[PDB]
């Protein structure tokens, strides 16, 4: 690509969600979602291979139908009330159709079958964007209408996302799919609590971003896309094992790391409203979500694997890849539990 | 639940004009100068009060003033006026530029007799400050008494009592 | 009812004319005149195969320029507004941006055909 | 650069006219004195009825009839 | 008005059912998206004209704009699919599972 | 919204054509302007859960101005009864309902 | 009485198309140092009728490889649209007065493209497909310029109605303020109608009767007369928009006769243009009409936006 | 002439149905054109001219490119129109049957509110302004240049960026 | 020439719209009492 | 109709064995139809007959689960009169698991499903008995 094209496309990606936030009109929110859709595709398809073409096609076709369903909901609301804002006393069918379309946009189960494929079929960057910057505005729509939502199917979609993300990421050798299933489970955790104190949704979102972005950078630093490729890290970049370990053990919520904070306070604010046993199920399947992280950091850190003879050139040569924000994002994660009242 | 109060038929019976639109447009500019106080009082009734049922006599006065207008036209300047609107009706949009030699005749007749001067280009298109013995309408829209808003918490705030009551953080 | 009447009448004219064309003459049907022309000899293959077109990008940007036509076309109503400056600047921005996109396509050789 | 323009006016005159007319379209409204009258004419067109106002007794800048000396007089559109 | 709005809703539902239920081809799916767009346009415009809300009349034009942009990029990806597989069919996009 | 930038800057990019009773191009009232105005002025200062029960009369009036169901049902009942009477040989319509009247103006 | 007015609006236009055929042949002849038809009639005034009867007595063709539904319904669409376009024409008083007349024109013509484009597909042949794709490229070339030219032209009118231009041209033709717009509109009307130098669909020596090679009888006659009707239509539009004849509210027949003269001149110009030049290549056409006409069209749109304002010459709404 | 709008709506429904059955993009786009024409006609029936004409123009311009592409990429040796499949023909006929049956059902389950066959044509326009000027669509759409100057910016940027997006996808 | 002609047309339009202004109230009043007449007819019929 | 499945709780266990029985059977058949839809859409068969056989297998299996569950519950409430006792639901869940191991020929699945379904059904009765609310409304 050329600089003017990159400026245009990245500015459009920045303005998609930024339009979706600073917009009372739901039509302009839809416009922002379409901006994100339209501008992400040139970078999913920048390498021009069959995997990239398939990923971009699946993304486009899955997101356009959800956009059209959200537009159906908006048009029905305008017909009902003569207003471009979801008031109260709308129709539950409208609100549920909106919620299902947004679930298809995010990747929540049972609308999840497209995210691992697409994340596999693209570079390490544009998986980061796809999993972090594209989850925000769809979440903004829900955040703005959290009292209107059905507490039933919001939780069914959550629970299904947790179960399917854990059971998907359990058996994936490819890391681009493990991060996608992690995204699915974390979005389940968010959307479970979204009708209850929606600030915790944004908390879990920021935690998830601050974990995943360093992880995708770690995979970038040697173009790692497989367990057997991240296992050859004690020979190439052996100073990253510590942070990778602590961040994976944060993603799988464990106490002293800040990745247990979202699950903990989410279970708290659910137990305040008698969502006891659903919270128990989610907390218990988060362990199955943690199992493959444990296996992963075994494979790379604790039982260092066989290496190759050609990996010694890598030892001779030098690197410049860590961007000075890897350390910051990995250290604000894994170490910011005592600041939890300053987070909530 | 409540019923609509509608007038009766004889409360709507008027000496009406029974006159066409070309002949009406041909005299519009003088019907805006003469017969203006009644028209504008009717407009203020119809717009200040959003009920047609409360401006009926004003409409009848509009009709009567128009009748007197056309009768004063029928006493003097009937045939030039007939010529004017008869040429004017031939058009499809009822435009004035095609009938401009008859305007002069009609205006000269009605300026000699009855002393009516024609308004200029933009005189009929400005607010015109009518008075009336009526009272203002108290609460148009029949707005119900609004509910009182939720009260404001008065006070200059202080530290949180024992800091953050989170789980076990002291400060 | 007038426009509907006129269009129905033209439809009837065409259908009556085609009825005449098909049921007036004499026919001698057989497979050597009902098979496709292709200049004396028979087709080596079918016409219902992929036809590689070489102005597809120009077709897409024609679609976009038709949308820009749609955005520009309300101007005969826009000009009668009181501001006349917001619309002036916005029409200028719209046309200049369209022309800038056209210049980018031209320079990056999208208007050219895939040789 | 004058020679480059003298070239581009022989080779590719079409784009020269396009850029020149674009710049002219942008520049001439700034220069003309007749530009302000467009908004004023658009404002004078009375598509909607002018709703009268009640006489408080404190509206001396308003007329009490169409053909009075007061109000926005449209004598600039005439004999423009 | 209520009858035609119901029928437009059912038409959108049919186009949605279509674009969900795939066949071998893809452009048919894109055409179902276009039909959904058309039905939503008509519903919005009919509402604006019924309620006489002229301020919302800019909304259907924006719908058409962004929808034809969607069709444009879908057609670009269609070009790519053809260049790769040569046959436009959807059952060939089955190598991301591995 | 989520990021109330427009209030932070005072601008109104899109929050001046949210509802029907909002500044049509030439001042032509959208129908139910009065009802929507009334509902919105009753539900102000209040937020949501309380306006959903303290301004329900006004919302019902607006919902009946806009979607206009009770008048449909009323005229349907009237026409049903009229058809029944006319089939029973009891009711005949007057001159000014079969197309034979003295037009008013 | 509306049906009698439909007769007066329909049958003379068909006579005029049928005799534009003869006028074409004779003008091409005398431009080729020869005489056209003078045998069948006194000066060939019956050759169109001979042609028509011969076509409607030849056996048609329903080939085996084709799609009969499109094959038959496309000429219907072609004639129907070519004959419906004449309906809101003010000469000076139209049959159907529409407030969005030119939009009806544009939509009707862009649908008239589909006759060619479905006939060429239903005719399962290589040459028909060549012609259909060439028509696609042709429309993609000219429609943008058509719309924007007509926009910038009517920007000094105030409306899309065609009756309003008769008042806009009360004292002067619109050819003087906009001769470049008129130029590019003329060439657009030339690329439209698939007329020379932009034939490119019936490209005899490239595509041997493209979009028509499988059409023999009255179907081919339908396509032919649709072309020769849209020609007169486009010339009528040129002379209504630009070469505004004289209204004189007492005398509309003067408008009709001057309209007749000007449309005759413009149609004769079409034939003259055919006889003079060769054919373009249908990529040269797209390059020309995207790289010479569209930048200038946008610039003159800008100019005709600024021009009502800094002149205080905004037209009125009705 | 009261069932006009129900007829047009049902034809749009049938068009979208035959679309959803997904035959070749040729007949599919033909269905698109038919349904867009019908949508233009019903929007006219509700008093909207410009929006309908623009629907028809834009969809014609799109379906042209769709024909061009489907002759290049989405073509088979046997394009599989509607009648080619007894199954698709059965689904089409069943869809029409279910249209009729479901409309008859909704005409019974409720007196009125969803579908009103006895009361039809009475509820189309809803409070026209019988005296008016500068009232049509086109004024609202031209408000994109005044009082809605955000929609114009955002759509213009959409198209501008779409150009670059298309160039890079095709590169 | 077109500047001056459209300048005059924007004056004739002012004239015509002013005629419409002068005749707004008569049509308003007649329309009002006509609608009220029709509604009373409808009610007197509905009673029986 | 939601009332038809809420009528499971209008009279206690040990009463109206047949009503509760084919209520629960209808419930199991519903869930089996859902499972068959997901198993035929994703992972289709080589033919529509194989797909319909799959659907019938899943559906009648789940129906057997529900039938034995309801029968065993109302029986073990009828016998040993103790309707407010989740052990009856446990025994019924074990019968369900054993049927799952019968239709799917495996003793491991039998015991697995027995334990899991029994604990689940006992927890269900404890929820119905103590006032537990899955899918609660937001109150705080
Ligand atoms: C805990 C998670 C551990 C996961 C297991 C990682 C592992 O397998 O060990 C690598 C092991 C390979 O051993 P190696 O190849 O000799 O190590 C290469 C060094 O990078 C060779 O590096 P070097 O010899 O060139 O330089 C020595 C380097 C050595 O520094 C290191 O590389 C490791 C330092 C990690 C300290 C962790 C302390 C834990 C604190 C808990 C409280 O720097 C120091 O001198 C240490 C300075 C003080 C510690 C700095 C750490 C700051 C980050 C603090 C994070 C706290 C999180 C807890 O396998
Ligand atoms: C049409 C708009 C969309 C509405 C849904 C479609 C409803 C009509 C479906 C009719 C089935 C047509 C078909 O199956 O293909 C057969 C044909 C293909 O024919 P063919 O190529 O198989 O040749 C047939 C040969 N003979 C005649 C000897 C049998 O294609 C069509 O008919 C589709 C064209 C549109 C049909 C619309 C007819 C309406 C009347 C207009 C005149
Ligand atoms: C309160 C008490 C609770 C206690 C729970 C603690 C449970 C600890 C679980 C550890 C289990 C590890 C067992 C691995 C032993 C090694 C066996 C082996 O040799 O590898 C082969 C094994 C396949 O064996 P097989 O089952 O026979 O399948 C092949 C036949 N076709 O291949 C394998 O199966 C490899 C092992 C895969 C493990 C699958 C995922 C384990 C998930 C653990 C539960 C997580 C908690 C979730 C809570 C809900
Ligand atoms: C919902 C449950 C669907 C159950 C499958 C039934 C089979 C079927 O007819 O629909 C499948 C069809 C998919 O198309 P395809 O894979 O090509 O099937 C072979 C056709 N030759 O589906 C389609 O092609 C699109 C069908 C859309 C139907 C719209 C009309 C609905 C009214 C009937
Ligand atoms: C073999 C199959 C061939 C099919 C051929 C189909 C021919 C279609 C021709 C293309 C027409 C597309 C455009 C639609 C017609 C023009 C629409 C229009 O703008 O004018 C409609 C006209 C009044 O519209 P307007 O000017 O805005 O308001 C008048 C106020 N006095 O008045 C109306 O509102 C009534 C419009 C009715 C349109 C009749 C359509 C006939 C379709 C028959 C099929
Ligand atoms: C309203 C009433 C609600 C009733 C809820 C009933 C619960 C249904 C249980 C979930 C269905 C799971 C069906 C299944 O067994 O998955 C099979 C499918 C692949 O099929 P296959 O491998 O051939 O079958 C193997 C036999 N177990 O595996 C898959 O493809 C995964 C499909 C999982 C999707 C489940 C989502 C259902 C919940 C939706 C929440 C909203």
């Amino acid at each position: 690509m050329n600089p003017i094209t990159l400026a245009i496309i990245y500015f459009t990606i920045f303005l998609g969600p930024v339009i979706t936030m600073s917009s009372t009109n739901l039509m302009l929110m839809w416009v922002g979602l379409e901006f994100s859709l339209l501008a992400i595709i040139p970078m999913l398809i920048n390498k021009k291979n069959p995997r990239s073409t398939e990923a971009a096609t699946k993304y486009f076709v899955t997101q356009a139908t959800a956009s059209m369903i959200i537009l159906l909901a908006i048009v029905l609301n305008y017909k009902q009330l003569g207003t471009w804002m979801f008031q109260q006393q709308t129709n539950g069918l409208i609100l549920n159709m909106t919620l299902m379309a947004l679930s298809m946009k995010l990747g929540l189960a049972p609308f999840h079958f497209w995210l691992p494929e697409v994340t596999q079929g693209i570079p390490l960057h544009m998986g980061l964007i796809l999993l972090t910057w594209q989850k925000i505005a769809p979440l903004s729509i829900l955040i703005q209408i959290y009292p209107l939502l059905n507490s039933t199917i919001i939780l069914m979609l959550a629970i299904t996302s947790i179960f399917m993300g854990a059971w998907g990421g359990l058996n994936q050798t490819q890391m681009r799919k493990i991060m996608a299933y992690s995204s699915i489970a974390h979005m389940g955790w968010m959307l479970a609590i979204l009708p209850y104190n929606p600030s915790l949704t944004l908390l879990n979102l920021m935690i998830y971003i601050i974990l995943t972005a360093p992880m995708f950078m770690a995979l970038m630093l040697n173009n790692s896309m497989t367990i057997n490729s991240i296992s050859l890290l004690w020979n190439k970049t052996p100073a990253m094992l510590t942070m990778i370990s602590l961040m994976l053990l944060s993603l799988g919520g464990l106490p002293p790391l800040t990745g247990f904070l979202p699950k903990w306070i989410i279970i708290t604010e659910l137990m305040k409203n008698n969502c006891l046993i659903m919270a128990t199920l989610m907390a218990m399947m988060a362990l199955l979500n943690l199992f493959f992280y444990t296996r992963l950091i075994y494979s790379t850190s604790l039982t260092m694997f066989p290496t190759n003879n050609n990996s010694k050139m890598m030892t001779h040569q030098t690197k410049t890849k860590p961007n000075l924000m890897f350390s910051t994002l990995a250290i604000m994660s894994t170490m910011t539990l005592p600041l939890a009242p300053q987070l909530i | 639940p409540g019923i609509v109060e509608l007038p009766t038929l004889e409360e709507l019976k008027v000496e009406e004009v029974k006159v066409s639109s070309a002949v009406l447009k041909a005299a519009a500019h003088h019907y805006g100068a003469q017969c203006d106080k009644t028209n504008k009082e009717f407009m203020l009734c119809r717009w200040e009060e959003k009920d047609p049922r409360r401006c009926l006599k004003e409409g009848k006065l509009v009709n009567g003033c128009a009748l007197n207008f056309f009768r004063q036209i029928k006493s003097h300047c009937a045939e030039p006026f007939t010529e004017y609107w008869t040429c004017l009706d031939y058009s499809n949009m009822q435009l004035f530029r095609h009938c401009r030699q008859q305007q002069a005749k009609f205006d000269q007749c009605v300026l000699d007799k009855l002393g009516w001067v024609r308004p200029d280009l933009g005189q009929l298109s400005k607010v015109t400050k009518v008075k009336t013995d009526r009272p203002l309408p108290e609460n148009p829209y029949h707005s119900r008494a609004r509910p009182e808003p939720n009260p404001v918490i008065e006070g200059d705030l202080k530290p949180a009592k024992h800091g953050t009551r989170f789980f076990f953080w002291t400060v | 009812m007038n426009l509907y009447t006129v269009i129905f009448i033209n439809i009837l004219l065409s259908l009556t004319l085609i009825l005449v064309a098909f049921w007036l003459p004499q026919m001698n049907l057989y497979s050597e005149k009902a098979n496709p022309y292709e200049c004396g000899f028979d087709p080596t293959s079918s016409a219902r195969l992929p036809f590689s077109m070489k102005f597809f990008l120009v077709a897409i940007t024609f679609l976009l320029f038709d949308l820009e036509i749609a955005l520009l076309l309300p101007l005969p109503w826009a000009i009668q507004t009181i501001k006349t400056s917001t619309m002036m600047i916005m029409a200028f921005i719209l046309v200049t941006i369209l022309s800038l996109g056209l210049a980018y396509e031209w320079t990056q050789k999208g208007l050219e055909w895939t040789e | 650069i004058s020679a480059f323009l003298k070239n581009a006016w022989a080779k590719e005159p079409v784009l020269v006219v396009s850029f020149s007319v674009w710049g002219l379209a942008i520049i001439m409204p700034m220069i003309s004195p007749y530009t302000k009258y467009a908004s004023m004419i658009n404002k004078a067109t009375p598509y909607n009825y002018p709703v009268p106002v009640r006489d408080d007794g404190n509206m001396p800048d308003v007329p009490s009839h169409p053909q009075d000396p007061l109000g926005p007089s449209l004598d600039w559109l005439k004999n423009l | 008005m209520p009858s035609t709005f119901f029928n437009l809703t059912m038409a959108f539902s049919l186009s949605l059912l279509g674009t969900l239920m795939f066949r071998s081809h893809l452009m048919s799916t894109l055409l179902c998206l276009e039909g959904m767009v058309l039905s939503l346009f008509i519903m919005t415009s009919v509402t604006s004209l019924n309620s006489n809300s002229m301020s919302s009349m800019p909304i259907p034009i924006t719908i058409l704009v962004f929808a034809a942009c969607e069709a444009a990029v879908g057609l670009a990806l269609l070009v790519k699919v053809s260049n790769t597989y040569g046959t436009d069919y959807v059952q060939n996009l089955n190598l991301l599972q591995c | 919204p989520f990021l109330d930038i427009q209030k932070k800057l005072g601008i109104s990019l899109d929050r001046h054509f949210m509802f029907l009773s909002a500044e049509q191009p030439y001042k032509n009232a959208a129908r139910c302007h009065a009802f929507e105005k009334e509902w919105i002025e009753c539900a102000h200062g209040i937020g949501g859960t309380r306006a959903k029960k303290e301004c329900k009369i006004e919302f019902d009036d607006f919902e009946e101005c806009l979607l206009r169901y009770k008048t449909m049902r009323r005229m349907h009942d009237i026409k049903k009864q009229r058809e029944k009477l006319m089939k029973e040989g009891k009711y005949t319509p007057p001159p000014h309902h079969s197309g034979r009247e003295e037009p008013r103006p | 009485m509306f049906f009698i007015n439909i007769l007066t609006l329909l049958v003379p236009i068909l006579i005029a198309m049928a005799f534009l055929t003869l006028v074409e042949r004779k003008i091409l002849g005398y431009m080729q140092l020869r005489k056209g038809p003078n045998i069948v009639g006194p000066y060939g005034i019956l050759q169109p009728f001979a042609d028509a009867m011969k076509l409607f007595m030849k056996e048609p063709m329903r080939p085996l490889t084709t799609s009969m539904s499109l094959f038959i319904i496309a000429p219907t669409l072609s004639l129907t649209l070519a004959l419906s376009l004449w309906v809101p024409l003010p000469m000076p008083h139209p049959l159907i007065n529409l407030n969005l007349g030119i939009l009806f024109i544009l939509a009707t013509s862009s649908l008239s493209v589909y006759s060619i484009l479905w006939s060429g597909w239903a005719s399962n042949s290589k040459y028909s497909l060549f012609g259909a794709l060439r028509a696609v490229a042709q429309t993609i070339s000219y429609e943008v310029t058509m719309a924007i030219i007509l926009l910038s032209v009517l920007l000094m009118n105030g409306s899309y109605s065609l009756q309003t231009l008769i008042t806009t041209q009360e004292h002067m033709w619109l050819l003087l303020p906009a001769w470049p717009m008129a130029m590019m509109w003329f060439i657009s009307t030339l690329a439209e109608t698939n007329r020379a130098p932009f034939d490119l669909t019936e490209g005899e020596s490239e595509l041997v009767s493209g979009f028509n090679v499988e059409y023999a009888a009255g179907p081919f006659a339908l396509f032919f007369m649709a072309e020769y009707t849209n020609i007169i239509l486009m010339n009528a539009l040129t002379t209504i928009i630009f070469l505004g004849p004289l209204y004189y509210i007492n005398l509309p027949e003067l408008y009709s006769t001057n309209f007749m003269m000007e449309a005759l001149l413009l149609s004769s110009t079409f034939l003259w243009i055919r006889a003079s030049y060769p054919r373009f290549r249908y990529d040269q056409l797209m390059h020309l009409l995207w790289k010479n006409f569209l930048p200038l069209t946008l610039a003159l749109c800008m100019w005709h936006i600024s021009l009502p304002i800094f002149t205080a010459g905004v037209p009125p709404y009705m | 002439m009261n069932n006009y709008i129900f007829v047009l709506s049902s034809l749009f429904l049938v068009g979208c149905l035959g679309l959803a059955l997904k035959p070749s993009p040729i007949y599919g786009g033909l269905g698109l054109i038919v349904s867009g024409f019908v949508g233009c006609l019903m929007v006219l029936g509700f008093g909207g001219s410009f929006l309908g004409l623009m629907v028809f123009l834009i969809y014609l311009g799109g379906m042209l490119v769709v024909f061009g592409y489907t002759t290049a990429m989405a073509t088979e040796e046997y394009p599989e129109t509607w009648g080619s499949n007894w199954l698709i023909l059965g689904f089409l006929v069943l869809g029409v049957i279910m249209e009729v049956f479901l409309i008859c059902v909704l005409n019974y389950y409720d007196e009125v509110g969803v579908i009103n066959l006895d009361g039809l044509g009475d509820w189309l326009m809803y409070e026209v302004d019988d005296v008016g000027v500068m009232l049509e669509g086109g004024i609202g759409v031209a408000a994109m240049y005044s009082c809605a100057t955000w929609m114009m910016v955002v759509a213009g940027w959409s198209l501008f960026a779409g150009i670059f997006i298309i160039i890079e996808i095709t590169r | 020439r077109m500047m001056r002609w459209n300048q005059e047309r924007r004056r004739l339009l002012i004239e015509d719209l002013e005629a419409r202004i002068a005749l707004m109230p008569l049509f308003q009043a007649e329309k009002d009492r006509r609608t009220l007449q029709i509604l009373r007819e409808n009610l007197e019929e509905e009673a029986i | 109709v939601k009332r038809f499945f809420e009528s499971y709780h209008e009279v206690p266990d040990g009463t109206q064995c047949h009503r509760k029985t084919y209520i629960t059977t209808a419930l199991g058949g519903i869930c089996g139809i859902i499972g068959s839809a997901y198993s035929v859409s994703l992972n289709p068969a080589d033919s529509t007959l194989e797909a319909v056989a799959r659907v019938g297998r899943y559906t009648f299996t789940a129906a057997a689960i529900g039938a034995m569950f309801g029968l065993t519950t109302c029986v073990s409430a009828q016998v040993r009169e103790k309707p407010d006792d989740p052990l009856n639901y446990f025994i019924g869940g074990c019968a369900g698991g054993l049927t799952l191991g019968a239709r799917t020929h495996s003793y491991g699945t039998a015991a697995m499903g027995c334990v899991y379904m029994g604990t689940a059904a006992a927890l269900f009765k404890i929820g119905k008995l103590e006032g537990w609310e899955l899918f609660p409304t937001p109150k705080v």
